[PDB]
RNA sequence: AGCCGGUAGCGGGCGUGGAUCCCUGGAUGUCCGAAUGGGGGAACCCGGCCGGCGGGAACGCCGGUCACCGCGCGCGCGGGGGGAACCUGGGGAACUGAAACAUCUCAGUACCCAGAGGAGAGGAAAGAGAAAUCGACUCCCUGAGUAGCGGCGAGCGAAAGGGGACCAGCCUAAACCGUCCGGCUUGUCCGGGCGGGGUCGUGGGGCCCUCGGACCGAAUCCCCAGCCUAGCCGAAGCUGUUGGGAAGCAGCGCCAGAGAGGGUGAAAGCCCCGUAGGCGAAAGGUGGGGGGAUAGGUGAGGGUACCCGAGUACCCCGUGGUUCGUGGAGCCAUGGGGGAAUCUGGGCGGACCACCGCCUAAGGCUAAGUACUCCGGGUGACCGAUAGCGCACCAGUAC
RNA sequence: GAAUGCCGGCAUGAGUAACGAUAAAGAGGGUGAGAAUCCCUCUCGCCGUAAGCCCAAGGGUUCCUACGCAAUGGUCGUCAGCGUAGGGUUAGGCGGGACCUAAGGUGAAGCCGAAAGGCGUAGCCGAAGGGCAGCCGGUUAAUAUUCCGGCCCUUCCCGCAG
RNA sequence: AAUCCGCCUCCCAACAAGCUCUGCGUGGUGGGGAAGCCCGGGUGACAACCCCCCGAAGCCAGGGAGCCAAGAAAAGCCUCUAAGCACAACCUGCGGGAACCCGUACCGCAAACCGACACAGGUGGGCGGGUGCAAGAGCACUCAGGCGCGCGGGAGAA
């Protein structure tokens, strides 16, 4: 991911409630085992994706954790 | 957070696995510590069916070697889900 | 055989010294050890029961402190310790030491 | 912390020492590990390659050698000399790279 | 200004809209391990309660909580285990030496156990010991291989004093006053908390008369300088020639608070990294120095004889410690027996007595000077792959 | 230059002993650069209270297939339990656990010991003992009381009825 | 505590039954199915699936008799009642739902385990066919299955 397109994602997603945070992971972690999947059949060739949305679920979760916090 | 989408890893690619599909038995690695029960409703949740029957195994990697290293490869479980009279899991029938 | 609850008396490392001969001061040639070897003194541990607020105490105590037992339940009587266990009350006691 | 390359990708350098002592180019690449600056149309070197998909026919090809960082030296875009570079502070205050023989700037 | 570790490749991305990378803080942190819900053949298994998920009651999963012990009015705080040496304490050998051996030695060493920390110990005289004297303790030099100890054998081996390092002194118990509580043998009663009070050896304190009525100041807290955990600036060289290569040689220069050193194709002050000399912290750690509070600290005569740490001092028996091996054997310590006193009290000055002096036991705390090196750095008439750590290399590995 | 020194290297014995049960071999065809040794056929011999088959220990991928032969194989090697890669182990009923106890182990209570620690009725743990519900066939290169087919059964939750 | 158990008395029953549990047989139904021939499979084949005899150390079982050396425990299970509660609860029948964790490959008298070795050694339980020999797990041959032992070819001295 861009670095301008990670400034952008923390941004809004400090603006989400908690609630929204956790489904948005929830389709991040889908949207993750479907490249999983052509990951093995063999039909991925952009497989920097994939570390993509592994640290995108992360920074999710890191400012989930935020929220609850306080 | 643990989703469905945590305790199911990828589609088992092999001979053996394919034959499955005819009779609606899909399998899939899942992490090694994920339950029968719990396989059950990941699967449902993840590919909209019907599990009606759920067999496990475990895989033990196996020890390989590059050169002076001696090594293994990660240790696996794979499950067996059985799919409700006439329902479809999709993605696998790929093939 | 053990520990003094009271004076914190503890069994003792002393030597035993065998000796022959006869001492100077009778004339002799002198005194010689013929032998010395490691052994224990061991405080003179008793038992001490003793009625305090309806429970029964005991104390392992040295002969020696044995009368600082009474002095500890005379002691007691300012305190309120009725209903509670004699484990309690031990504690109580020795508290107050 | 950083290996210390007083030259870039790309700025005009002058070889001042080897073979190629005298010559003068741009600095394709910079391998800050090997301390090495790979610079354009110096230090070219025969290597053999199999008959591949990628080199059919096959032979030779040339490639451009590493040159040790030392033994290159940028040139000045304000009065076209070889030099050391030194560092200079703006009013911002940024630091940059300025020629040592004049003052200009060296980006 | 490059980057996606060693690690290239296939296949794909990121970066002056400041990436990789470096320091600081934070977040995540499966299972085992003191391991602590319960069990267990560690990294596995099995539960209780509250909440959530699934169609969910059975079943399973996610979050939270649930061991035991100590201290304090079920709930709080604390404990548990680890650390290379270093340190105190509780126990404690033998080979060996005595050219045999038992006392003795080795040696309170090796080792085991408990414990403490960045140090531990000790520490504010019931001291020293002869100076009509010194003045807590610790550590070094010296006193001194002296004094002495010793099958007076082998051997063991102080202290006072003097020179230095560092420097600091405190809080209590008791008498008396007050307050809360409980005890039954009802009160000027006994007792337990808490507060006041008091802390000394020219003895000090209490109580009762008498006169007198701002200075010190922390070892605690607060701020700060300084330091540590990333870094940054940094003078002066070109040309010819041999050569694969110049830093060699030659010609003409230049810097220097920098001619330590390492690189660069060979031998470079001036190409590179550095060096002299300077600069640098938002954050965390430190902070023994600077500043400020706080706690705490402070008179003099006279009377009273109330108080000054108990199974203690003291004596005897058994022992340890000291240079002291039963010796004229004191001192310090204490397992057994006996067993006081409160300043006209008591301990000590090497049996004992007198005299003359010294000191204040039976409660506690206390920096620094000192030890060590897992860790970081600097430096070698230190090693250079049979060396130097067991390991320069994927070693506490293969075997 | 010697320490039956230490570490390593390389010699000698020497093309020598040996090549691990005297149950035993022979031919033809195939493969391949190479074949007494691998594959196939026929003949011959050996085991058969095993030298056959099924469990449990223990071992831990050696299982199956593809491609290989440097080393390992006491020879050879195209072969292999060897090298590389890919595949393969499916359970409410089998075994163990969510059941029970045995010796023993541990251990609230309690007892003892310089320290570490030693005991100890209950309880807990501890099995190849007690208890407990699946039999026959089919299928894969490789798993099956596990998948499939047929016919049976157990517990738990809930509801109805008596 | 107790209707249970133990003990005493009485009545009926008793080598009967009844009741209950297991074994074996049959059993709706499903399976298998040879030689030989032909390239593991196809065929044989609508395969046949029957009678007699031998017969266990195994089953009914917790059976019987004898003997002395006198031969585990606890749970599941049935019964009793106490707190409690009797709208509960439990039993019986039926229905639907629910049913977790680990092992499972392969060698296993051995070239895969213990013996430094693909080592003539060691390793517990079960199956272990046929004929003949008095019997047998002995012995000889042989079935199924497995092998000919990972150097060979010659020669025919001591
Ligand atoms: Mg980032
Ligand atoms: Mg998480
Ligand atoms: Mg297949
Ligand atoms: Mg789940
Ligand atoms: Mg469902
Ligand atoms: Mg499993
Ligand atoms: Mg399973
Ligand atoms: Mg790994
Ligand atoms: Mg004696
Ligand atoms: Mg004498
Ligand atoms: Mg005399
Ligand atoms: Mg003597
Ligand atoms: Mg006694
Ligand atoms: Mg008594
Ligand atoms: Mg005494
Ligand atoms: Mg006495
Ligand atoms: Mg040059
Ligand atoms: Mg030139
Ligand atoms: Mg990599
Ligand atoms: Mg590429
Ligand atoms: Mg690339
Ligand atoms: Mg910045
Ligand atoms: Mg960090
Ligand atoms: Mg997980
Ligand atoms: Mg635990
Ligand atoms: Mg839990
Ligand atoms: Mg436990
Ligand atoms: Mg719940
Ligand atoms: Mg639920
Ligand atoms: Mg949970
Ligand atoms: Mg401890
Ligand atoms: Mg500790
Ligand atoms: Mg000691
Ligand atoms: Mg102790
Ligand atoms: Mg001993
Ligand atoms: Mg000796
Ligand atoms: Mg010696
Ligand atoms: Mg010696
Ligand atoms: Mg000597
Ligand atoms: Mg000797
Ligand atoms: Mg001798
Ligand atoms: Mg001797
Ligand atoms: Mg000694
Ligand atoms: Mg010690
Ligand atoms: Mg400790
Ligand atoms: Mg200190
Ligand atoms: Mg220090
Ligand atoms: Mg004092
Ligand atoms: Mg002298
Ligand atoms: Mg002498
Ligand atoms: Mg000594
Ligand atoms: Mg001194
Ligand atoms: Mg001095
Ligand atoms: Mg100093
Ligand atoms: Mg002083
Ligand atoms: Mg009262
Ligand atoms: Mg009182
Ligand atoms: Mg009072
Ligand atoms: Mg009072
Ligand atoms: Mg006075
Ligand atoms: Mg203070
Ligand atoms: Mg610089
Ligand atoms: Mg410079
Ligand atoms: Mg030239
Ligand atoms: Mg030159
Ligand atoms: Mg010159
Ligand atoms: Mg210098
Ligand atoms: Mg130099
Ligand atoms: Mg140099
Ligand atoms: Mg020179
Ligand atoms: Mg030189
Ligand atoms: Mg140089
Ligand atoms: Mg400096
Ligand atoms: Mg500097
Ligand atoms: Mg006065
Ligand atoms: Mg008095
Ligand atoms: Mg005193
Ligand atoms: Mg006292
Ligand atoms: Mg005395
Ligand atoms: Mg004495
Ligand atoms: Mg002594
Ligand atoms: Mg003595
Ligand atoms: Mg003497
Ligand atoms: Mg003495
Ligand atoms: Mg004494
Ligand atoms: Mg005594
Ligand atoms: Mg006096
Ligand atoms: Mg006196
Ligand atoms: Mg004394
Ligand atoms: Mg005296
Ligand atoms: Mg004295
Ligand atoms: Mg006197
Ligand atoms: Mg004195
Ligand atoms: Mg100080
Ligand atoms: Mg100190
Ligand atoms: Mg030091
Ligand atoms: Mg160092
Ligand atoms: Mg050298
Ligand atoms: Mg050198
Ligand atoms: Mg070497
Ligand atoms: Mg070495
Ligand atoms: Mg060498
Ligand atoms: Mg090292
Ligand atoms: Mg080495
Ligand atoms: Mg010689
Ligand atoms: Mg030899
Ligand atoms: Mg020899
Ligand atoms: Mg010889
Ligand atoms: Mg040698
Ligand atoms: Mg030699
Ligand atoms: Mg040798
Ligand atoms: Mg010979
Ligand atoms: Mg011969
Ligand atoms: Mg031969
Ligand atoms: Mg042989
Ligand atoms: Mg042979
Ligand atoms: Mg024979
Ligand atoms: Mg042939
Ligand atoms: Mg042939
Ligand atoms: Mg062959
Ligand atoms: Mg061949
Ligand atoms: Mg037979
Ligand atoms: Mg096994
Ligand atoms: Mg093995
Ligand atoms: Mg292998
Ligand atoms: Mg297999
Ligand atoms: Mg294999
Ligand atoms: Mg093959
Ligand atoms: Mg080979
Ligand atoms: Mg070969
Ligand atoms: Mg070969
Ligand atoms: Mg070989
Ligand atoms: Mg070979
Ligand atoms: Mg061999
Ligand atoms: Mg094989
Ligand atoms: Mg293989
Ligand atoms: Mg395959
Ligand atoms: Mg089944
Ligand atoms: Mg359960
Ligand atoms: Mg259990
Ligand atoms: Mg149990
Ligand atoms: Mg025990
Ligand atoms: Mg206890
Ligand atoms: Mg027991
Ligand atoms: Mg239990
Ligand atoms: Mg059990
Ligand atoms: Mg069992
Ligand atoms: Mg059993
Ligand atoms: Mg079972
Ligand atoms: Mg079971
Ligand atoms: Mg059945
Ligand atoms: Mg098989
Ligand atoms: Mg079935
Ligand atoms: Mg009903
Ligand atoms: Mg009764
Ligand atoms: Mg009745
Ligand atoms: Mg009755
Ligand atoms: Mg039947
Ligand atoms: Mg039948
Ligand atoms: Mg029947
Ligand atoms: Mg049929
Ligand atoms: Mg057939
Ligand atoms: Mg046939
Ligand atoms: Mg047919
Ligand atoms: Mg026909
Ligand atoms: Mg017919
Ligand atoms: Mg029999
Ligand atoms: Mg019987
Ligand atoms: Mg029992
Ligand atoms: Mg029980
Ligand atoms: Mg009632
Ligand atoms: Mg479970
Ligand atoms: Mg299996
Ligand atoms: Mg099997
Ligand atoms: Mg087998
Ligand atoms: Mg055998
Ligand atoms: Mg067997
Ligand atoms: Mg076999
Ligand atoms: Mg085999
Ligand atoms: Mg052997
Ligand atoms: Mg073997
Ligand atoms: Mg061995
Ligand atoms: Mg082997
Ligand atoms: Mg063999
Ligand atoms: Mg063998
Ligand atoms: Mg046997
Ligand atoms: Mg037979
Ligand atoms: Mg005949
Ligand atoms: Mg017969
Ligand atoms: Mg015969
Ligand atoms: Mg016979
Ligand atoms: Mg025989
Ligand atoms: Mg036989
Ligand atoms: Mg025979
Ligand atoms: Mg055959
Ligand atoms: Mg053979
Ligand atoms: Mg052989
Ligand atoms: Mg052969
Ligand atoms: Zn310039």
């Amino acid at each position: 991911m861009k670095l301008s397109e990670v400034r952008k994602q923390l941004e809004e997603a400090r603006k989400l409630s908690p609630v929204e945070l956790e489904k948005l992971v929830r389709e991040k972690k889908r949207e993750l085992m479907e490249l999983r999947f052509q990951a093995s059949i063999g039909q991925l060739s952009q497989n920097h994706k994939i570390r993509d949305l592994k640290r995108q679920i992360a920074r999710l979760l890191t400012v989930l954790n935020e929220k609850r916090r306080q | 957070m643990k989703t469905a989408y945590d305790v199911i890893l990828a589609p088992v690619l092999s001979e053996k696995a394919y034959a499955g599909f005819a009779e609606g038995k899909y399998t899939f690695w899942v992490h090694p510590k994920a339950t029968k029960t719990e396989i059950k409703n990941a699967v449902e949740t993840a590919f909209k069916v019907k599990v009606v029957k759920v067999n496990t195994l475990h895989v033990r990697g196996k020890k390989k070697r590059l050169g002076r290293y001696l090594g293994k490869r990660p240790d696996r479980k794979k499950a067996i889900v059985q799919v409700a009279p006439g329902q479809k899991i999709e993605a696998l029938e790929g093939l | 055989s053990k520990v003094c609850e009271i004076s914190g008396k503890r069994p003792i490392v002393a030597n035993s010294i065998q000796r022959r001969g006869k001492a100077k001061r009778e004339g002799g040639v002198g005194k010689k050890t013929t032998g010395i070897s490691k052994r224990r003194q061991y405080p003179n541990l008793q038992k001490v029961r003793v009625r305090v607020a309806g429970q029964e105490i005991t104390f392992r105590v040295a002969a020696s402190h044995i009368p600082k037992v009474y002095e500890l339940v005379e002691r007691a009587k300012g305190l309120k310790l009725e209903g509670l266990s004699p484990k309690e009350i031990k504690k109580e006691l020795l508290k107050l030491l | 912390m950083r290996v210390k390359m007083h030259v870039k990708k790309g700025d005009t350098v002058l070889v001042a020492s080897g073979k190629y002592k005298g010559r003068v180019g741009k600095v394709k690449e910079v391998l800050p590990k090997k301390y090495a600056v790979i610079v354009e149309g110096v230090n070219i070197v025969k290597k053999a390659v199999r008959v591949s998909p990628k080199y059919p026919q096959g032979g030779f090809i040339e490639k451009e050698a590493p040159l040790h960082a030392s033994k290159v030296r940028p040139i000045c875009p304000a009065c076209g000399k070889p030099t050391r570079v030194r560092k200079k502070f703006l009013e911002n205050g940024k630091k940059i790279r300025v020629c040592a023989k004049c003052g200009g700037a060296l980006d």
